[PDB]
């Protein structure tokens, strides 16, 4: 159907160059703009620009000295090259269409988008997480529940998956969003809450996935 | 009482021939005293904003009109046209209109 | 230059009622306004374009008004799908601008109070034979979001040590669940005897404190 692809993930140096792709399908380019809106994590929707359908460029005033944004009507793809890049740049970055609905007034607004780019940039290499579990000192003997996780630290970029006796514990599980420490490598909980009369018949396990890194973890969490 | 419009109609096009003359039309839309118009040229990525040039204001009904006048139009005309306001301190821009020659 | 200003930041409302969604331009933008849904993990969404207009396949309990500069979004059967963020677009004009979005909207569950159940979790022996220790308190489902967490190394109130995540609205109970990480060298984590985090939140009658003793575990 009518669908905007666009290219992997990257992860990328400070004061380097990264180039995205978009290719559009079901449609012509040179009857639709593309605009480029970045979103960082936990923050909201920031247009850089777009390439209409007559050609013409149009940056956002903070990206106009590092952006540049093309297209190739014969391959029916366009690309948004970010240069000099900074850490702040890390964002998920997203390519959507401009349909200019009006026949006489030059306006447009973003049907059809992409399913985003992830481009992180640190100084910080590809690092896969050390597990730890996360049990108790102690519980109260007349307590129903009791709760257990995993700490998923020191990893690097996002993101992870964490999932809990190979998927078929689901209930009461929370994997935290990650944060990015002052050393540049991310972190995570994943925690579950289980019946205490659970605790010394079942196994709690936490399976952990890093694809960048090529890292899988299986966590055992005991109770002392 | 109302914004300021430009109607130039998405993929108009007039075909003609060099050495005669032509007026480019640029709807535009008013209500407050006449707004700041201008003409530009699509060379790549950029629309090159034309200097110097033959101008006129020709007022309608409910529109008027700001014309660019080729006299006479020359083969090193052949392209893509649109024309831009500025007003409350933003560019607005029209669709463009192509000259075949 | 063109300033879209979004209204409420957020707003907390039940299903079924009725959400009223405000967007503000600097200068007038003619009907060239659109408004977006975005849930978590996903891409925006079309909803209404030319202030107005409904989008290819968008259920008609959204309806846009609004020109020239006041223009509102309005979702008049809350479902729970539509529990999301919502952002308005201004297809006006592109020349020397910082952005042509609105700051964004959150359209969260309004549900009773709910207190958080909150857990230690002490440093395990294998990141301690790393040389760092990390103190992990949860605090599990509460409503609303708002929960004060407060980290004190033998009574001594911590601070620029720890961090915070905070979940997304659970789907079936509309709660929140908050990690709050402390960090620490082996040496600073030896110094000290009691580890502890005090939970003030509205659910709370008085601050809840969860806490060990370092090695008597």
């Amino acid at each position: 159907q009518v669908q905007l692809v666009q290219s992997g993930a990257e992860v990328k140096k400070p004061g380097a160059s990264v180039k995205v792709s978009c290719k559009a399908s079901g449609f012509s380019l040179s009857s639709y703009g593309v605009s480029w809106v970045r979103q960082a994590p936990g923050q909201g929707l920031e247009w850089m620009g777009a390439i209409s359908y007559d050609g013409i460029t149009y940056y956002a005033s903070w990206a106009k000295s590092r952006v540049t944004m093309t297209r190739d009507t014969s391959t029916s793809t366009v690309y948004m090259e970010l240069s000099s890049l900074r850490s702040e740049d890390t964002a998920v970055y997203y390519c959507a269409r401009g349909d200019y609905y009006d026949d006489y007034v030059y306006v447009y607004a973003l049907d059809i988008w992409g399913q985003g780019t992830l481009v992180t940039v640190s100084s910080a290499s590809t690092k896969g997480p050390s597990v730890f579990p996360l049990a108790p000192c102690s519980r109260s003997t007349s307590e129903s529940t009791a709760a257990l996780g995993c700490l998923v630290k020191d990893y690097f970029p996002e993101p992870v998956t964490v999932s809990w006796n190979s998927g078929a514990l689901t209930s009461g599980v929370h994997t935290f969003p990650a944060v990015l420490q002052s050393s540049g490598l991310y972190s995570l909980s994943s925690v579950v809450t289980v019946p205490s009369s659970s605790l010394g018949t079942k196994t709690y396990t936490c399976n952990v996935d890093h694809k960048p890194s090529n890292t899988k973890v299986d966590k055992r969490v005991e109770s002392k | 009482s109302c914004d300021v419009q430009l109607y130039i109609k998405r993929q108009s096009e007039h075909s003609i021939l060099a050495g005669d003359p032509f007026e480019l039309e640029c709807p535009v839309k008013y209500c407050a005293n006449r707004p700041h118009v201008t003409w530009c040229k699509l060379n790549g990525t950029t629309c090159v904003k034309l200097e110097d040039r033959q101008t006129s204001w020709k007022e309608e009904k409910n529109i008027s009109f700001f014309i660019l006048h080729f006299e006479p139009v020359l083969p090193n005309d052949n392209g893509s046209y649109r024309c831009s306001a500025n007003f409350q301190s933003n560019l607005i821009e029209s669709h463009s209109t192509t000259l075949y020659v | 230059e063109i300033v879209l200003t979004q209204s409420p930041g957020t707003l907390s409302l039940s299903p079924g009622e009725r959400a009223t969604l405000s967007c503000q331009a600097s200068q007038s933008i003619s009907t060239a306004l659109a408004w977006y849904q975005q849930k978590p993990g996903q891409a925006p969404r079309l909803l209404i374009y030319a202030a107005s207009t409904l989008a290819s396949g968008i259920p008609d309990r959204f309806s846009g008004s609004g020109s020239g500069t006041d223009f509102t979004l309005t979702i008049s059967r809350l479902e729970p799908e539509d529990f999301a963020v919502y952002y308005c677009q201004q297809g006006y004009s592109s020349s020397n601008l910082d952005n042509v979005f609105g700051g964004g909207t959150k359209v969260e569950i309004k549900r009773t109070v709910a207190a958080p159940s909150v857990f230690i979790f002490p440093p395990s022996d294998e990141q301690l034979k790393s040389g760092t220790a990390s103190v992990v308190c949860l605090l599990n489902n509460f409503y609303p979001r708002e929960a004060k967490v407060q980290w004190k190394v033998d009574n001594a109130l911590q601070s620029g040590n720890s961090q915070e995540s905070v979940t997304e609205q659970d789907s079936k109970d509309s709660t929140y669940s908050l990690s709050s990480t402390l960090t620490l060298s082996k040496a600073d984590y030896e110094k000290h005897k009691v580890y502890a985090c005090e939970v003030t939140h509205q659910g709370l009658s008085s601050p809840v404190t969860k806490s060990f003793n370092r090695g008597e575990c």
